[PDB]
């Protein structure tokens, strides 16, 4: 199975990455580029490209779009005032015709801080009860912890 | 790849299929069709996708070929910025 995990800069794309890969909470760089790995869980064994958030990177998703079949979205629960943008990106990023078919899941990450918001309040701040055309999940997760990771790749294999 | 202007579906399949070696020689015949001066954009994604941050030279100085000679037209894969898929990850 193929997948691509893209969100904001600092949502923790490759701490999620490498705490799935290596049990491990590593201490990231910011990600100027992707991350690819492979990671097994229950017979499946994912293709996780994690894909740079700063607006450089931003700008190239569209080329590891193709082929794409689940799409992991992970935004800071604590950052509200970039919720908006990660709302726009996410809602153009779901009239690419590439994504098309692929599972949307979301991860409402950094669920550990106290003002953290919900993944309902999240889940209506991104619009996501308005996807009518495809597969789409909201999981709440801690990437330090390891919170709502497997719970996310459960749901992504069931596609 | 001589010189045949028809034969851009078959280099998208090609251009990734977990395979460097045919990876390189996608690319490879998308350069030598265009130098004649043959058909080359629709590929742009594939091409762009495999190649991006590393360090491993091939791909790389291939990728690299193909912005100087065609840079500009080219536009599917690439499109229009400042910091294009030309050089984001080629810093």
């Amino acid at each position: 199975m193929r997948i691509l995990m893209v969100g904001l800069d600092g949502a923790g794309k490759t701490t999620v990455l490498y705490k799935l890969k290596l049990g491990e909470v590593i201490t990231t760089i910011p990600t100027i580029g992707f991350n690819v790995e492979t990671v097994q869980y229950k017979n499946i064994s994912f293709t996780v490209w994690d894909v740079g958030g700063q607006d450089r990177i931003r700008s190239l998703w569209r080329h590891y779009y193709r082929n794409t079949e689940g799409v992991i979205f992970v935004v800071d629960s604590n950052d509200r005032s970039r919720i908006g943008e990660a709302r726009e990106v996410m809602q153009r990023m779901l009239n690419e015709d590439e994504l098309r078919n692929a599972a949307w899941l979301v991860f409402a990450n950094k669920q550990d801080l106290p003002e953290a918001m919900s993944a309902a309040e999240i889940t209506e701040k991104l619009g996501l009860h308005s996807i009518r055309n495809r597969p789409w999940f909201i999981q709440a997760t801690c990437a330090t912890s390891g919170e709502g990771l497997y719970e996310g790749l459960e749901w992504l294999s069931n596609s | 790849m001589d010189s045949e202007p028809p034969s851009e579906i078959s280099l998208k399949n090609d251009l990734e299929k977990g395979d460097v070696k045919s990876k390189t020689e996608a690319l490879k015949k998308v350069i030598i069709m265009i130098l004649n001066g043959e058909k080359l954009p629709g590929l742009l994604m594939t091409i762009i996708r495999f190649v991006l941050p590393l360090q491993d030279h091939t791909i790389k100085k291939l990728l690299l070929v193909f912005w100087e000679i065609v840079p500009k037209t080219t536009p599917d894969g690439r499109l229009l910025h400042e910091m294009i898929l030309v050089c984001d990850a080629y810093r």
